[PDB]
């Protein structure tokens, strides 16, 4: 539900909110192949990688509604250096429009200072770097390890 | 006169990414510390003295 392509990134952590009808079984065998099935990819430093809860209630029906009846759902939630696409179109957008300070005054009439918008830009460039910084996995074979790119 | 205009400047600025500074706790590590202690230390060959 957010339109970057997961595959990008790998999985920080997945927590996933099951519902109603549901075996832990039947949630044990299945993050067992999810967690060995080799298009889902974790960081190298969350081997652990889940969160589980396990409603007894399913979701409910409602009237002229848009969604039907299910004897069990769930919600995941995942973070994913995949999300880091955003911040690369906003330092894309912002150096297509910001470069030339279109629409900047209308803020500027508006109780902002240039300076906020600037530093508030710098905090953004810090925070795809820290999304870089923690996606890769861990150093390994530096200095010893012969080389592999040519 | 010589009519047509004087001249006006457009509104366009140079762009980059300020050599941000930020935390990390990972980039301060690149080894593995050492083991805890195998060895016994407490057996004894039960010699009549």
């Amino acid at each position: 539900m957010v339109k970057c392509d997961p595959r990008h990134g790998k999985y920080m952590a997945c927590c996933l909110l099951y519902r109603g009808d549901v075996v832990p079984k039947d949630v044990n065998a299945a993050i067992a192949t999810i967690k060995t099935k080799r298009s889902i990819q974790f960081v190298d430093w969350c081997p652990t990688g889940f969160k589980v809860g396990i409603n007894y209630q399913p979701p409910t029906v409602v009237p002229g509604g848009d969604l039907a009846k299910v004897q069990r759902a769930v919600c995941m939630l995942s973070n994913t250096t995949a999300i880091a696409e955003a911040w690369a179109r906003l330092d894309h957008k912002f150096d297509l429009m910001y470069a030339k300070r279109a629409f900047v005054h209308w803020y500027v009439g508006e109780g902002m200072e240039e300076g906020e918008f600037s530093e508030a830009r710098e905090d953004m460039a810090a925070l795809e770097k820290d999304y870089e910084e923690v996606g890769v996995d861990s150093v390994e074979g530096e200095g010893e390890e012969e080389g592999e790119e040519y | 006169h010589v009519p047509g205009g004087g001249s006006v400047q457009i509104v366009y600025k140079p762009v980059d990414l300020s050599k941000v500074t930020s935390k990390c706790g990972s980039l301060g590590n690149i080894h593995h510390k050492p083991g805890g202690g195998q060895v016994e230390v407490k057996s004894e060959k039960l010699d009549f003295k």
